[PDB]
RNA sequence: GUAUGUCUAAAGUUAUGCUCUUAUUUACUAACAAAAUCAUUGAACUAG
């Protein structure tokens, strides 16, 4: 029974709170709960954007939800890889604090680009070829923003959410 | 290579007398002989 | 087999007998993989 | 292609029916003495 | 002799002239008095380095005549394909090879192919209802497909909502195709790039040959035997297409190929690189650089970013075991600043970026462009900058290549010599950069909280004074900033928490330090200068630039007015 | 300037360079991208002892012994010269013959409900390049070099210098007006221009930003 | 470099990697702004706290590797035990040049990591010896004033001078027992 | 910028006057460095 299980899931979703904790971020055993909590906080932000749609970029809301859909789906399924969840959770954590928007944006830059030496890489930038250049070509060693277009879509939607949270917290 | 170019010239102008330009001349026997004779002398050189 | 016995795994022989490096070679790799006329002439004959 | 490995004769060639060769149509009467064997691989090899 | 050779027309047919996109043969002014080798002949160079300088002009000469030097009609010559390009060399000609490598460097051939493919995709994406297209799919072709010259694959495939009445294969400009008969539900597009030569440059026969060869080939590649083969000849600036057409598709491809060939920025990069390889130049600037006369545009509502590479590659010198001194790379940073909001995206360039690399002065420019591209891709479309201000000429070409993926972002040079290099004089920024242990992006507001009290242009001018002062004399500028120990520099801040009344005195001290040191260094009497000349000194306007002339007239006309 | 040996015209001839304007390549408008030149696979049209036909000897006869012709390097090398659809018709017949011979999973449904719904390349597909909107026109708004997309909303052409100037918006107008304010203040305080006054440095906007902003903020209440 | 307050990466806040061989000794400046390092690579390097950039490099053709480092009580110079059976001294101020005259000689230390110490007032310098002795030199003239024989007949690698007593010194080594000299 | 050389450090366990502070002079070394007259042009380029 699809509607019965759906309503039960929408009900069970309310049994846990959205407040993230810095020690929970990175816990291997707590990973499913943190993943669900992240999904729920994203839905909270989306609900406030829905509540203010006619005042803040209505045309972008639909695309943002359609782009965040795969992320939310993977978070519900706990399928999101540990590194990506740790980064995302750090973003949402800073986003929940009283005035840490810049820390949220720094954590977002860590989520999108990260610590890789060559986020995108460069190929044969000059006429003097060397074996070492093969390393800096990127490819599989690229940043999270380069994994696939679906990942870029949801990651930049998270950035758009940070921008909305900044606007909202400042006006209200 | 020069011998084959020369053979093509004499062959094509015999072959194409009332046909004009374009593919279709398959008389490969003379150039084939040229390469067989090349191998005859290349054999001991490459063996060494 | 000759290429691989010499340790030149960074040189790939195509099925049309072209020989190309699969990566940018160091000067030592370039010097060591400098195959001579006997190998190249044999390869061109195999290509023909 | 340089990347295409050589075809397996018994799997891809041996079973296909060969196409017609270049055989100029010989006349039944003007070529009576040659028609039956001109295009053999070794003409008259079995004729003692 | 020009007449004997058949005139200018016939002579230029042997050259790469058509590929330069240069307007007229009349403007063909070769810069016979300047070049890299002319800058180098005076320097301390070894005998090997001096003998190697003659290769440069020989490379230019070879490139100019390259369509003839690499012509197809040769007595003998096994075809060797030039790495990462679809160019075939009919013989081993090192000087030509290296000049072509210089033109197609940074994987430009693949970028051109993808750029054109994306342009066609983006056009088709808007014609869904007009042309009855159900969907358009940009195919996941092999990474080397753009220069796989003996076989291909579809670059784009489109599914119809119902089905299309497609004509027989025909050329792009062929008139009156019969749409009756053949009917198909799936069509494909294949963009083929070629580099013609003096003998082989008929793009129409080329596209037909490619279409017929690849569709009849026994290879499993195209999803249907029906589509359009688009061909562009990069050496001759020529294009054509061949394939099946349906009602409305042919006019669309004619118009779009004309526009893509004229406007696409990757093809423009190719043309400019050819011109650079030839040392021919034309005054084709449509919008003026950022100047002291138009810098108010920085504060326009459009999102814009300053990019500064000066601190990307940094080295410390130490004595070697052999007795020489060796340069060792240390942590650097890319200064990316939004002048409107003050958001500084300080990308820390950790030393691990350079591990095992040589020619770092060159590689650092590409690193800067690569990080800028990563930052832009990290921003959603509505937040991406509308224009990027390049503070140094060395960054133009790399960034222009990396921004081919963002064709809507304008690249703007500047006539200013903004003091952003002095950003590493700010103690907090130096500390963060030097203590970093890995590649990282750190965000700061370079205006701290000034924006609650003053306008963005005021904050930018204050920042400019502080940075130019630190650049002029770091110790005395620091002495001015720290003159009062009570005004604590807060955390999450870069400058002391002065009030605006105090800021006026600080700005006066910085202003005087800058102007007095300039007047002393150049023996210029600051009191005699005009208001605009003083502005040009603080902003660092290039005095040689035409904007100074035009601004002088824009004020002397008022001196005529009244 | 053009060198004398180009400008001078050979006696047999007699634009100032008309002898060099004969101009496929167009040396006068070489910037225009050229469409392909089209394909033209054109064709043209003693008694022999063996076949009776005159014009050739026995050895040259194309009939067995007894008792249209083709009209540039690319034209000569084109392996498809004279093609008339045969190979493509065969391919199409083969393909036509083979053509004739032949849900959410709760997780997706719950997320779609809560949302009210129903390596890789760096370029963004949805980010349509601005010049792609002009395909149905002859004029070009996009500068391929700077990637600037000109519009009347963004700016306007000066025509005197052919340059394009971005209009000022928001704080840009404020700065332009503050610039005018300081410039008037210079004439007002008498420092002016022709006079080599030391006080001049005190009245330059960029050199005294906060001062002039607050000064305008003060005077604005008095206007 | 670790900061036990940081839990991230177990507190590893910085890595210095310019040395080419096994690190021999480490010694902070009395104010903790900079620290000195010595290595089997035959070089001595000075570092700013948490910055992976050596502000100074000390190396010479005749300079042997320095298995031990210590700072003089005045904070103006630091001393290094060297494998050439000598003790060198270096300025602690910018450019940190080697002191041409303050060289202490007499003992044996090659092949042993023998520590050196300074008297509480900085008037003397002392060091162990590979032949079971304790040498002591005048800090001003570098003249060897005494060489006390320590029981056990084993290398005396450990030596330390009491920070408040006028003359009590402790030493030990392969013999195991710890001895006090006065 | 090369040629080219060197390094890579647990475990995969073999039995018992003369100096110092510091402000300069001079030499050597640095593929470190886009340096303001003589509608924007040395510009990514040089090695035994
Ligand atoms: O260059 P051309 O004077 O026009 O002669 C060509 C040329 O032959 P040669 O240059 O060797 O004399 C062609 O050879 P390639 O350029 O391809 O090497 C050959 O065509 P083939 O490829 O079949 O050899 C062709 O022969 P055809 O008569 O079929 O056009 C022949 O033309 P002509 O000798 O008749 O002038
Ligand atoms: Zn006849």
């Amino acid at each position: 029974n699809r509607p019965e299980r759906i309503q039960e899931a929408i009900a069970q979703d309310k049994t846990i709170s959205v407040i993230i904790d810095p020690s929970q971020i990175g816990s291997t055993e707590g990973k499913p709960l943190l993943s669900m909590k992240c999904n729920l906080y994203i839905h909270e932000i989306l609900s406030r954007w829905k509540a203010s749609l006619e005042a803040y970029h209505p045309e972008l809301f639909l695309d943002t939800k359609k782009a965040l859909f795969p992320l939310l789906l993977q978070l519900r399924r706990n399928q999101l890889a540990p590194d990506l969840l740790i980064s995302l959770a750090t973003v949402l954590y800073h986003l929940q604090q009283p005035k840490e928007i810049n820390l949220a944006v720094q954590s977002y830059m860590k989520l999108s680009i990260g610590n890789v030496a060559w986020p995108i890489g460069v190929t044969s930038v000059g006429i003097h070829a060397r074996s070492a250049h093969s390393k800096i070509q990127g490819g599989r060693n690229a940043a999270n923003i380069m994994i696939d277009e679906r990942t870029r879509l949801w990651i930049t939607s998270i950035k758009r959410l940070i921008t909305f949270e900044e606007w909202y917290t400042s006006n209200h | 290579i020069r011998a084959c170019k020369d053979l093509k010239h004499i062959i094509y102008y015999k072959f194409n007398k009332n046909l004009g330009k374009g593919p279709g001349c398959g008389f490969w026997q003379p150039a084939w002989r040229v390469w067989l004779n090349f191998l005859r002398g290349t054999i001991p050189l490459l063996e060494r | 087999l000759l290429i691989h016995r010499k340790g030149l795994t960074y040189l790939h022989l195509d099925y049309n007998f072209n020989l190309k490096p699969t990566k940018t070679l160091t000067t030592k790799e370039r010097k060591k993989s400098r195959l001579g006329n006997s190998f190249h002439l044999m390869r061109e004959l195999l290509k023909m | 292609d340089d990347d295409e490995p050589p075809l397996s004769y018994e799997q891809h060639i041996e079973n296909i029916e060969p196409l017609d060769p270049i055989n100029l149509p010989l006349d039944s009467q003007d070529d009576e003495y040659v028609k039956d064997w001109l295009y053999d691989s070794r003409p008259l090899e079995e004729d003692s | 002799v020009i007449q004997a050779l058949g005139g200018i027309e016939t002579i230029l047919e042997h050259t790469l002239f058509k590929g330069t996109g240069f307007n007229s043969w009349e403007g063909l002014f070769w810069e016979k008095a300047s070049g890299f080798e002319d800058s180098m002949q005076f320097k301390k160079l070894t005998h090997a380095q001096r003998t190697g300088l003659s290769q440069i002009p020989n490379r230019r000469f070879t490139l100019w005549w390259s369509p003839t030097i690499n012509r197809a009609n040769v007595y003998v010559g096994f075809l060797v394909q030039l790495d990462l390009t679809g160019i075939f060399l009919h013989g081993k000609i090192p000087t030509l090879k290296i000049s072509l490598i210089q033109i197609f460097r940074a994987h430009l051939w693949q970028k051109i192919h993808e750029s054109i493919v994306f342009d066609i995709c983006q056009i088709l994406d808007g014609e869904l209802d007009v042309l009855q297209i159900e969907s358009v799919t940009k195919e996941t072709v092999h990474p080397r497909k753009s220069y796989k010259m003996n076989s291909s694959a579809a670059d784009i495939t489109m599914e119809s909502v119902h089905e299309w009445e497609v004509s027989k294969p025909s050329l792009l400009h062929e008139t009156n195709d019969s749409f009756k008969g053949l009917i198909t539900n799936k069509m494909w597009f294949d963009v083929q790039l070629r580099y013609g030569d003096y003998d082989s440059h008929d793009i129409s026969r080329y596209v037909r040959a490619k279409f017929l060869d690849y569709t009849t080939d026994n290879v499993s590649m195209y999803p249907s035997p029906t589509g359009v083969m688009i061909g562009i000849d990069l050496a001759y600036n020529m294009y054509d297409a061949y394939g099946n057409w349906f009602n409305g598709l042919k006019p669309l491809i004619q118009n779009s190929m004309r526009t893509i060939m004229k406007a696409n920025p990757a093809l423009y990069v190719l043309r400019e690189r050819i011109r650079k390889g030839l040392q021919i130049y034309q005054s084709s600037v449509q919008e003026p650089f950022l100047n002291s006369s138009n810098y108010a545009e920085l504060f326009n509502n459009d999102i814009k970013l300053f990019v500064d590479d000066t601190n990307v590659y940094r080295v410390t010198v130490h004595k070697t075991f052999e007795g020489n001194v060796a340069t060792k790379a240390i942590n650097g940073c890319i200064f990316t600043l939004n002048p409107k909001t003050g958001h500084l995206f300080l990308k820390i360039i950790h030393t691990s970026v350079w591990a095992g690399q040589k020619r770092l002065s060159q590689l650092a420019k590409w690193k800067t462009a690569e990080e800028v591209s990563a930052l832009v891709r990290s921003l959603p479309k509505e937040e991406q900058p509308k224009q990027i201000i390049v503070t140094r000429k060395a960054m133009l070409d790399p960034l222009e290549v990396h921004m081919l993926d963002f064709p809507n972002i304008a690249i703007r040079p500047t006539e200013l010599r903004l003091p952003f290099s002095a950003a590493m004089s700010i103690d907090k920024l130096s500390d963060v950069v030097m203590k970093a242990t890995e590649p990282q992006m750190v965000l700061f507001n370079i205006y701290d909280d000034w924006l609650d009290r003053i306008s963005s242009y005021t904050a930018f001018s204050r920042l400019t004074l502080l940075l130019r002062a630190l650049k002029t004399n770091e110790e005395s500028a620091k002495m001015i900033l720290l003159s009062d120990p009570t005004i604590t520099i807060k955390s999450y801040h870069l400058w002391p928490s002065f009030t605006d009344e105090q800021w006026i005195t600080i700005e006066s001290q910085m202003r005087d330090l800058i102007l007095t040191e300039y007047g002393r260094k150049y023996n210029v009497n600051i009191s005699a200068l005009t208001q605009t000349e003083i502005k040009d000194i603080i902003l660092g306007q290039n005095i040689k630039a035409p904007s100074v002339k035009r601004q002088k007239m824009a004020e002397l006309e008022a001196a005529r007015s009244e | 300037h053009i060198p004398r040996y180009i400008r001078n015209q050979p006696w047999y001839y007699k634009d100032y360079l008309v002898h060099h304007r004969q101009k496929a390549l167009d040396i006068d408008n070489n910037s225009e991208p050229k469409i392909g030149m089209g394909i033209k696979d054109e064709f043209k049209l003693s008694f022999c002892r063996n076949c009776g036909e005159a014009g050739h000897k026995e050895k040259d006869c194309m009939e067995k012994p007894r008792k249209l012709v083709r009209a540039d390097w690319d034209s000569r090398k084109d392996r498809w010269y004279g093609y008339s659809g045969k190979e493509y018709n065969e391919l199409i017949s083969k393909w036509e013959r083979d053509k004739r011979n032949k849900l959410w999973d709760t997780d997706e449904e719950i997320e779609l409900m809560k949302l009210e719904l129903y390596r890789t390349s760096t370029r963004l597909r949805e980010d349509k390049a601005a010049y792609l909107n002009d395909i149905n026109s002859t004029e070009s708004n996009y500068d391929p070099k700077s990637r600037l997309y000109k519009t009347e909303t963004l700016g306007a052409v000066d025509e005197k210098s052919k340059m394009f100037r971005r209009h000022l918006t928001g704080e840009g107008l404020k700065l332009n007006e503050l610039n005018q304010f300081a410039r008037s203040h210079a004439k007002e305080m008498g420092i002016r221009d022709e006079i080599e006054d030391k006080e001049k440095v005190q009245h330059v906007l960029v050199a005294n930003p906060t001062k002039y902003e607050y000064l305008k903020k003060k005077r604005e209440q008095e206007e | 470099h670790y900061d036990d307050r940081v839990s991230e990466n177990q507190g590893l806040v910085q890595t210095y990697d310019h040395h080419l061989s096994s690190i021999l000794a480490l010694k902070y400046f009395p104010d903790g702004s900079k620290f000195i390092s010595s290595s089997e690579d035959k070089t001595v390097r000075i570092w700013e706290n948490q910055i992976n950039v050596p502000i100074k490099q000390i190396s010479d053709t005749a300079q042997h590797s320095m298995p031990f480092l210590n700072v003089h009580p005045s904070q103006n110079y630091f001393c290094a035990q060297s494998m050439d059976n000598r003790i060198y001294s270096f300025s602690l101020k910018p450019k940190y040049k080697r002191h041409p005259k303050k060289i202490f000689k007499g003992h044996s230390s090659a092949g042993y990591g023998i520590s050196l110490a300074f008297s509480g007032d900085g008037r003397y310098i002392c060091s162990g010896d590979s032949k079971s002795r304790l040498f002591t030199w005048d800090w001003n003239t570098s003249r060897l004033l005494n060489n006390i024989k320590i029981p056990g007949n084993k290398p005396i690698t450990q030596v330390d001078w009491h920070p408040q007593e006028t003359s009590k010194v402790i030493c030990s080594g392969a013999a195991g027992k710890i001895y006090v000299c006065d």
